[PDB]
Formats: structure tokens, sequence, C-alpha cells
């Protein structure tokens, strides 16, 4: 009838009875002073709580503090007390620590949220995923964490229906319980399924640029390319982008084609174009490759891989748009070694240097010619130096995504420390729902429940060991 | 997804106008977007363009009088023109593309009505 029977299970000799409860105090204690730790290491950090993505673990701190001192607080007043509790203060001690558990669940699931959006939509991240509308969907979760839990507070005990209610748990009806660990549980689940697919996918698209899937050599691969295109060996270029007029310069690779082919090196410049669009564009990228023999058109759409065989293929890709916001097509050819001669507009000024290839004046033939004769006489020379500054410089760019996959892993972590620390607690309420108990049953009941506490103290020790920026920020403050 | 625009009609020479573009999708809606014009008997022109921050781009016969801007709150687009000259009377669409980031040749398109602008010299 009261919380924290702990006069049962009467094994416990007073020899050992005072250990119990020092044992019990020191851990609370300690639960307290890591999840204050936490919270004050967060909030004197500037570059922790302006980023979105550590919230929850301000809210998981915060849900972990709502179990500890609580605890903290019921073991106070029934033995350093003896103030026996009234059917409030039960209702409001099991509310506490209900709302805690829900409060971690809902802090986990906008957790995967936030990971689907920042992985798997980079450029949708930083426009969708704002702090306001974190704070506020963080804030609506707690909100209803609280009311789910001070539901019986309201009315739903299970005098007030006058039915039949739980055995381990006076003044609790039976429907509250059944429809609160459902909702529980079908949310965890979905957690699961979510932080499942999230690294799945991940995996197989992360790391997709990259030779190691590309089996023979480089000579030996653009050989065999340019005799299925046809052709004998030769320094070769690629284009591959849209058919059309102002976002990307075909017309301009057309006009610089035209112009080499005038001259006395065409010979040594083999040339491939992949892409589709307007008929006028498509008609002459197909008279030109009628015209010569070494210029290779293709419209078809064509595999992923196809284009990861093509990069890492051949020597050089022209990329001469006019507006690339984001430079896609430069990252995915120079993983896989093809350097490049693009366009210095939007997101190409600043992925390639001068040391990682070649750069142009934006809808300019003639500064394209003079570009790709000059990349001619360059390719007379070795060109691995310059393979290998362009995969270090391209590898450079997914640093962002691998750390977004270590928090992934990290919050997958949390999840199952925290699925192994409530799951057989949460199992003996569904066994509470279905079919009655003995006294062994409520034993270990009380023996798994400090499995919460322990949850509450290996928390933070997941958080000092995986984040390398809490750590530095722990270490700022000594 | 579904987009509608407003701010077309009738113009005075040297004057100033805003194009508004609204779309609705279900995660950021159009990753990029633009606007074309047509004139009358003549190809589509890429007439502006952004995505976001200092990604904008404008076409060399339009650069310094037209300024591109993009509100996320509501997912729309806004076009500022001014010192309008009677060559820009066309019919004005609005284009939205999301791109794939795991391969950059994949791109999905979409399309607006369009509003005709028709800027008048005569007094
Ligand atoms: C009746 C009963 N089980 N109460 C006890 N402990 S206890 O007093 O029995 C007890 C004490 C100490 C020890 C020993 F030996 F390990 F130290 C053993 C038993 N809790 C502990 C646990 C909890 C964790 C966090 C905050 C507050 C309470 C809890 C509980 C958890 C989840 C739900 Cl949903 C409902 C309730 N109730």
């Amino acid at each position: 009838e009261n919380f924290m029977d702990i006069e049962c299970f009467m094994v416990l000799n007073p020899s050992q009875q005072l250990a119990i409860a020092v044992l019990s105090l020191t851990l609370g204690t300690f639960t307290v002073l890591e999840n204050l730790l936490v919270l004050c290491v967060i909030l004197h950090s500037r570059s922790l709580r302006c980023r979105p993505s550590y919230h929850f673990i301000g809210s998981l701190a915060v849900a972990d503090l709502l179990g500890s001192v609580i605890f903290v607080y019921s073991f106070i007043d029934f033995h350093v007390f003896h103030r026996k509790d009234s059917r409030n203060v039960f209702l409001f001690k099991l509310g506490g620590v209900t709302a805690s558990f829900t409060a971690k669940v809902g802090s986990l699931f906008l957790a995967a949220i936030d990971r689907y959006i920042s992985i798997h939509r980079p450029l949708a991240y930083k426009r969708i995923v704002t702090r306001p509308k974190a704070v506020v969907a963080f804030c609506l979760m707690w909100t209803i964490a609280i009311v789910i839990a001070v539901l019986p507070l309201l009315g739903w005990n299970c005098e007030k229906l006058q039915s039949v209610c739980s055995d381990i748990f006076p003044h609790i009806d039976k429907t509250y319980l059944m429809f609160w660990i459902g909702v529980v549980s079908v949310l965890l689940l979905f957690i699961v399924y979510a932080y499942m697919y999230i690294l799945w996918k991940a995996g197989i698209d992360c790391s997709f640029w990259n030779e190691s899937y590309l089996t023979g050599s480089r000579d030996e691969r653009k050989k065999s390319l340019l005799s299925k295109f046809g052709m004998d060996e030769g320094v070769t270029f690629m284009f591959i982008g849209r058919f059309d007029r102002g976002q990307k310069g075909v017309d301009v690779l057309l006009k610089a084609i035209e112009i080499l082919s005038s001259k006395k090196e065409f010979q040594e410049m083999r040339f491939i174009i992949i892409g589709k669009g307007d008929p006028e564009l498509e008609g002459w990228a197909r008279s030109l490759e009628e015209k010569h023999g070494n210029v290779k058109v293709i419209t078809e759409m064509l595999s992923r891989e196809f284009v990861r065989e093509l990069y890492g293929s051949v020597d050089f890709v022209i990329i001469p748009s006019y507006f690339e916001p984001f430079g896609l097509v430069a990252l995915e050819a120079m993983c896989l070694g093809a350097i490049p001669i693009a366009s210095a507009v939007g997101g190409l000024r600043d992925i390639i240097t001068n040391e990682t290839g070649i750069l142009v004046k934006a809808g300019d033939p003639g500064e394209l010619a003079n570009a790709i004769l000059k990349a001619l006489e360059l390719s007379r020379s070795d060109l691995s130096k310059f393979r290998e500054n362009c995969k270090k410089r391209a590898m450079s760019f997914s640093d962002q995504a691998r750390m977004d996959i270590e928090l992934a892993k990290t919050l997958v972590l949390i999840l199952v420390v925290l699925i192994i620390c409530w799951g057989p607690l949460l199992a003996i309420m569904v066994y509470d729902v279905f079919g009655k108990m003995n006294k062994l049953i409520k034993t270990v009941f009380a023996f798994c429940s400090m499995l919460c506490l322990l949850n509450s103290t290996v928390n933070p020790i997941i958080y000092a060991l995986r984040s390398k920026d809490l750590r530095h920020a722990f270490r700022s403050m000594f | 997804v579904q987009l509608q625009e407003s701010g077309g009609g009738l113009v005075q020479a040297g004057g100033s106008l805003r194009l508004s573009c609204a779309a609705s999708g279900t995660i950021f809606g159009p990753d990029v977007m633009g606007w074309y014009r047509q004139a009358p008997g003549k190809e589509r022109e890429l007439v502006a363009g952004i995505s976001n921050g200092a990604n904008t781009y404008y076409a060399d016969s339009v650069k310094g009088r037209f300024t591109i801007s993009r509100d996320n709150a509501k997912n729309t687009v806004y076009l500022q023109m001014n010192s309008l000259k009677p060559e820009d009377t066309a019919v004005y669409y609005c284009a939205a593309e999301v791109l794939d980031y795991t391969f950059a040749y994949l791109y999905h398109a979409y399309w607006g009505q369009g509003t005709q602008v028709t800027v008048s010299s005569h007094h």
C-alpha cells in the first residue's frame, strides 16, 4: 500500500540492511551528481546547445534526473522518516517515474527523426531542422509525456471506477497500465525499426564513390572503355549532365569541341558526352558524333555504377556549368581520381584548388579551349600526384557524414542500453496484465527495478566515452 | 507537389515588380528553385535561380536588376525586378527541382502555370 516497499524479502539481516541502504543512497547521489554535471557542462558550452542534434542529450539527462531525485526522495520518507504515503503521493511518484521513461523514449524518437533528416536528406537538414522547431517538438513531447503520466491524478485511480485493479500497484487501474505500456512498447519498436533502417541505408550509400569497388588498373580500364566505344587509346575527356541552355554549358563544350576540331592535337583528345534534354542540343551533339569518330554521345539513362566505372577510367572531367549550387558531380569525379577542368561558379569555386584541377571562366569556349590544351600538355607527364591530391581533397568533404554516422551509432548504443535496462521491468508489467503472480515475481520486480537507476548511472558514461566535443568541453572547465 | 504563382500583369517601364511562387511539398519541398521566362515565339531562358544563402544565379542580361529570395518558413520564392525594359514582356514560369545527393545526374523538375508580364513604355 506504500511506495518503496523494502520490508519485503526478509532475508536482509540488519547486518546487511544498512549496507543496502547506504549503497542505494550512494548510487542515487552518484546519479544526481552525474546528471547535474551533464546539464552544467551542456549549459556552459556554447557549441553544444546551439546544435539541435545534441539537444536530446539534455532531454535524456533531465529524464534520468526525474528517475534519480524522486528515488532519493522516496528513499528518505520510508527509512529516515516513516511517513506513510497517501493516494496522492503514490500517484505523484508513479507518475514521475513513468514520465521519466516516456520522456526518454520520446527523446530517442526525436533524435531518430533528426538523424534521418541529417544523414539521408543532407541538403534539407540545415533548413528543416532548426533550433526553434526542435525546441518546440521537445517541449510538446515532454508535455504529452507529463499529461499521460498525470492522468490518474485527474481521476483515473481504481477506487473511482469501482472496478478491479492491480495488486503490485495499489490505487492504479488496469486499463491505464495496459494503455501506457502499449503506447511505450509501440513507440520503442518503431524506434528500433527506424534506427535499423537509418544505419542500414547509410552504409550502402555513404561509401559508394571509391576505387575499392573498381577492379583492374587505370590504363587497362581506360583501354577497355575506349575499345568498348570503338576508339584507340588517348587522353580522354568526359562530360555528364543535363542538356539545356542556362544551367550547364553543354553548348560551351560543343563549341570548344568544334574549335579544337580545327587544330592539330584533336587526334589525342577523345570525348565522351552523356546527357539528354532539348532536341537542338541533342542534334548538335549527334552531328558532332557522326562528324568525328573520336567523339561519343550517349543519351539513354545510365546506372550509377556505370558512372562510377566511367569516373575512374577517364583522365579528365569537364564541368562547364553556369549555375552549380552544390557540385556533387565534382565530388563524385574527384573521389574516383578524375582531374576536373571546371567552371569557377557557385559551389565549384571552393572545392577545386589550384593543385586539384583547372578552373575556367563561365561560358567561355576560348578559355575552355586553352584549359583543355593545357591539360593535354600536362597529361604528357605523370598524373598520379594530381589523382592523389584530388582524392585527398574530395575525401575531406565526407568528414561530416562520417561524424553523423558515428553519432547515429552512439544513439543506437544508448537505445539498446535503455532496452536492456527497462526490458524485464516492462515484461513484469506485461505479465501483470495477463495473469496474476506470486510474491516471487514481486520480489524480482523489486530486485530488477534498480536497473532504472543503473540506466541513469550508465548514460553519462556513454556520453563521455563517445562524444569528442562533450569530452573537450568537460576538459575545458579545469 | 503543387506550385502557385502571383504577381503578373502590366508594368510601366522603369518600374519594379514582385513575383511570388509558393510550393506544397512534403519534406522541404524543392531543393533548388528558379524563375524562367518565355518571350512570345521564343525559347525559354533561365532568368533566376537559387538554393539557399549566396547561391543566386542571374543571367548576364538581368544581372544587377533581378534579385531572388527564398522564404523557408512558408517554402516560397520571391523575384524582385526593377528598371524593366520592354524586351522583358514574357510569360514567367516557376521551376522547382529536387536533386538526389547519392547520384548527381538524378533530378526532378516541377513547373507552374506561368504569369504574363507586359512592361509598356507607352505614356
Ligand atoms: C515497489 C518497488 N519495487 N520499489 C522500488 N524499489 S524497492 O523499494 O522495492 C527496493 C529498493 C532497493 C533495493 C535494493 F536492494 F536493490 F537496493 C531493492 C528494492 N522501486 C525502484 C524503482 C524506481 C526507480 C527510479 C525511481 C523510483 C523508483 C521502482 C519503479 C520503477 C518503475 C516503475 Cl514503472 C515503478 C516503480 N520502484
